[PDB]
């Protein structure tokens, strides 16, 4: 899973 | 009881540390230089709380920023209340921790935990009487979770008599493909068991899903996640930054919450469910702030609060509302879900309402359970964790660092006794 | 900080680095003459392409590298051509004797005369960082310098530089390029001594690439020069974490820390995309969700293995260019769904993915397409073990009567260094068999 503030 | 000391570790506890410092500022009238311009002298009254004061009068966080790589820590010093807190309160590595635990709490780390130590007296001095340190931190990396608990095992011998607070990011598959995050955590709930007073299971199995399910956010970012961590923030410390009756210091909070040393697992719940795209024009219902922050959907935690028993709860309001309407709502929970708070601790469900709403809310409701429910997370990284460890998988990286095998192992008994003691008393 | 030095072994391994560092010149807009208009930071600098390159108070930036060959022929080309100017002289050595596809020659006889030497070398680099990472190790399995005197290097450094992280990347012999016969001998005995001294090694399979440029390139009869620039895309895939950073990226260590379950177990499958033509490639734009689909395609394996006869312990996609969480979310999603990807039972299923937002650049006169994205698996699959089995028949094959055997002898190893080497290779095919077992 790709999770960037 | 009045100064509380704030320290954030690692990606995770530095990035929350953030934005909770940037939601409670914004609600106390604290700008990004320190100055104060807000309209209420609530703001202003327990300010001395969480800031020191410094000439020109301006407010100074009292929060130490620590990391084993100084990546985040120059995009938070660049970050938007950047340049707020105390320049010399930034310490900082360069070697990072790889996510591994041994090497945040047994070399990498312990390199430089002294430095650390050195900047949390020196605020410890400053206050004229310190209640205890809130940790903000992730579990499954390696500096917050293993230089952290080696923070507080190290703080609790300088200040055993003070309170031990954290804010714990519990680690999901949901969100991180890292594999070895059930090690770091498994080694860490052994230490916050031990360790701390309070702790707030933040659970980023939760934050997703509740992104995702709820705010039909369909690639949740950290700082979707992170906007649900600093509400819950902001709220379950309202009780201690404003005015207010119960739960008003971190001792007290502590003795109302938990009936047993080491059961002292909070599960945190808000309402309403809000992103940062959300219009929310209308304000809730006493009555739908009710209904929802019991309800799993709201939890933070991800469990079934349904599955266990209600040991403590405590239940904070705030905004403009009818405080007789509070009472009947609150007192209908209980009476409707009787079942599931536990006889043996009358009036375990305790209030309070603080006038001063959230930032862009106009009532918002936070909860704060003890629930046994709550042993469904530690199963949850107890069975990620065996899967890998029967295997013995993984393993040379922490043996690389010093660490041993039978290290792991009483990490691993010591939670399943945890795990145990939660169901000890959720038949009772 | 967390530099990293990079280390050419052997005709191979030097000729794969020069087909590298061009290409790692034309990524960050380095010239030829090491001069960077980019850069402002002048003399020194903090960028993420410093840790591949130093700076110079001239303006030039200078490869964190060390070529050697025990003969001067290959790097005397390095010391004349294009990117002459980009080295500094002390970093090209050569002997005059190369070890004539004798490991023992490489390792021994040849390679003691010059260990020191490079030692001395690799150790003023080493000097030159504020926090180095470790080393990355170019070379052949089948040469006896690619073979030999790595081993003998490999070994030196885990005495001069303790645990200081050794990654290798290796040359795995093809017979469609082969120039010994003794290359399967060679490959046992090095593979074997650097075994314990490697953290992690990217095996390159030439017959896979040779396969890929004849294949997706239509190249008739694939060259060094075809087969290296290839090569280079992929390495560049691999340390562009290294090299780049952004919100997205992830650093190659973390993919290490996923990749290996036991310190033995540390050889990742590579498998790249996409590998297309110009002319295929004009008018059609391949897509996220394109690219990811072709890592599953054994077609597209860097090793000759058969990961469906195998069992995934991890998989890393090392993204590049133009993508979006977004669409590499729903593209695993599709293959999740659109293949089976049987994982042992101890491990977890989750893809650990990073993105670096700059593009795949392409070497001029390059057979590749320039495309907008690009993407690079990283397994670790039991089905690499394949690898080891067809150099271990051929191996055992030539030993069973004693073939060849007599000028490594003559040279000063045993018969025991041998069967020693043999009896290691033989392990690691059954611990690589240990865990794809399921658990109890
Ligand atoms: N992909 C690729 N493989 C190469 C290249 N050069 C040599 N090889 C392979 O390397 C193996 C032979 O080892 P070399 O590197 O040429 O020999 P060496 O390392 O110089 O060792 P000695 O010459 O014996 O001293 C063969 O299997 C070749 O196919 C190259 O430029 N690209
Ligand atoms: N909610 C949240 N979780 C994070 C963030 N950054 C990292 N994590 C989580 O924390 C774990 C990684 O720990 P991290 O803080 O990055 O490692 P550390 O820097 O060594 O302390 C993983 O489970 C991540 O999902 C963040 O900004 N928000
Ligand atoms: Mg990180
Ligand atoms: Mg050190
Ligand atoms: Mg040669
Ligand atoms: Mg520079």
């Amino acid at each position: 899973v790709v999770x960037x503030f | 009881m009045r100064e509380i000391v704030h320290i954030q570790a690692g990606q995770c506890g530095n990035q929350i540390g953030a934005k909770f410092w940037e939601v409670i500022s914004d609600e106390h009238g604290i700008d990004p230089t320190g100055s104060y311009h807000g309209d209420s002298d609530l703001q202003l009254e327990r300010i001395n709380v969480y800031y020191n004061e410094a000439t020109g009068n301006k407010y100074v966080p009292r929060a130490i920023l620590v990391d084993l790589e100084p990546g985040t820590m120059d995009s938070v010093r660049s970050g938007p209340f950047g340049q707020i807190f105390r320049p010399d309160n930034f310490v900082f590595g360069q070697s990072g921790a790889g996510n591994n635990w041994a090497k945040g709490h047994y070399t990498e780390g312990a390199e430089l935990v002294d430095s650390v130590l050195d900047v949390v007296r020196k605020e410890s001095e400053s206050c004229d009487c310190l209640q205890g340190f809130q940790l903000t931190h992730s579990l499954g990396g390696g500096t917050g979770s293993g230089m952290g608990t080696l923070l507080i095992s190290k703080i609790r011998e300088e200040y055993p008599d003070r309170i031990m607070n954290t804010f714990s990011v519990m680690p999901s598959p949901k969100v991180s493909d890292t594999v070895v995050e059930p090690y770091n955590a498994t080694l860490s709930v052994h230490q916050l068991v031990e360790n701390t007073d309070e702790t707030y299971c933040i659970d980023n199995e939760a934050l997703y899903d509740i992104c995702f399910r709820t705010l039909k956010l369909t690639t949740p970012t950290y700082g979707d996640l992170n906007h649900l961590v600093s509400a819950t923030m902001s709220g379950v410390t309202t009780c201690l930054r404003f005015p207010g009756q119960l739960n008003a210091d971190l001792r007290k909070l502590a003795v109302n919450m938990v009936p047993f040393p080491r059961l002292h697992f909070f599960m945190p719940g808000f309402a309403p469910l809000t992103s940062r795209g959300s219009q929310q024009y209308r304000a809730l219902t006493v009555p739908e702030l009710t209904q929802q922050m019991f309800d799993s959907k709201n939890m933070m935690a991800a469990c079934d609060p349904r599955h266990g028993r209600y040991l403590t709860v405590a239940a904070i309001f705030r905004g403009r509302m009818s405080m007789k309407e509070v009472d009947e709502q609150m007192l209908n929970v209980q009476n409707k879900n009787s079942s599931y708070f536990v006889e043996w601790i009358p009036n375990n469900v305790k209030t309070a309402v603080c006038d001063i709403p959230p930032r862009g809310l106009k009532m918002s409701a936070t909860f704060i359970g003890n629930s046994t429910a709550i042993q469904e997370l530690f199963k949850r990284i107890s069975e990620q964790f065996t899967a890998m460890f029967r295997r013995k998988a993984f393993l040379h990286w922490y043996t690389g660092e010093g660490m041993d095998e039978m290290e792991f192992t009483e990490a691993e008994s010591n939670m399943n006794d945890l795990v145990s003691e939660y169901q000890q008393y959720q038949d009772a | 900080m967390r530099e990293c030095i990079s280390i050419h072994v052997g005709q191979a391994g030097v000729q794969i680095g020069n087909a590298c560092w061009e290409l790692y010149c034309l990524e960050h807009g380095i010239q030829p003459d090491g001069q960077m208009p980019s850069d402002k930071t002048i003399g020194g600098g903090d960028d993420s392409f410093n840790t591949f390159f130093s700076e110079t108070g001239a303006g030039k930036h200078v490869p964190r590298a060390v070529f050697v060959d025990l003969e001067p022929t290959v790097i005397d080309e390095v010391r004349t051509g294009t990117y002459r100017q980009l080295f500094h002289p002390e970093q090209l050595i050569t002997g005059k004797e190369d070890a004539a596809n004798n490991y023992a020659r490489g390792h021994y006889t040849i390679g003691k005369e010059i260990i020191d030497l490079v030692l001395d070398r690799i150790r003023k680099l080493a000097d030159q960082c504020t926090g180095l990472q470790g080393f990355l190790v170019f070379h052949s399995f089948g040469g006896g310098t690619g073979s030999g005197f790595t081993s003998l290097l490999m070994e030196r450094l885990s005495v001069d530089y303790g645990k200081k992280s050794k990654l290798e990347f290796s040359i795995y012999p093809a017979p469609q390029v082969s120039t010994a016969v003794v290359e399967p001998y060679n490959s046992i005995l090095t593979t074997h001594t650097t075994l314990e001294h490697s953290d992690c090694a990217f095996m390159v399979d030439n017959e896979a690439i040779y396969d890929i440029c004849r294949r997706n390139l239509d190249i008739e009869r694939p060259t060094y020069t075809n087969l290296n620039r290839l090569i280079s895309q992929i390495v560049s895939s691999i340390t562009a974490s290294l090299r780049f950073d952004g919100a997205l990226n992830v650093d190659l260590t973390e993919f290490q820390t996923n990749l290996v379950p036991y310190p033995r177990i540390h050889f990742p499958l590579a498998t790249y995309a996409p590998v297309i033509s110009a002319e295929k490639a004009y008018h059609e734009q391949l897509s996220v969700a394109e690219i990811t689909n072709a890592c599953f395609e054994p077609a597209n394996q860097m090793v000759k293995c058969d990961p469906r006869h195998g069992k995934y312990m991890a998989c890393c996609l090392l993204y590049r260019g133009d993508v979006v969480p977004k669409d590499v979310n729903a593209a695993i999603a599709t293959i999740k769904t659109k293949r089976s990807i049987q994982f042992v039972d101890w491990c977890p299923t989750g893809f650990k993915v990073g993105i670096n937002y700059q593009p795949p650049t392409v070497v001029p006169g390059g057979d590749l397409a320039k495309v907008q994205r690009a993407v690079c698996m990283l397994s670790n699959t039991t089905a690499i073990a394949e690898a080891w089995a067809r150099l271990d028949h051929k191996f055992d094959l030539m030993y069973a009567k004693r073939a060849f055997v007599h000028w490594y002898v003559g040279e000063g190893m045993e018969e025991g260094e041998f069967s020693e080497a043999r009896e290691d290779m033989a392990a690691l095919e059954k611990d690589y068999e240990e865990v794809g077992v399921d658990s109890v």
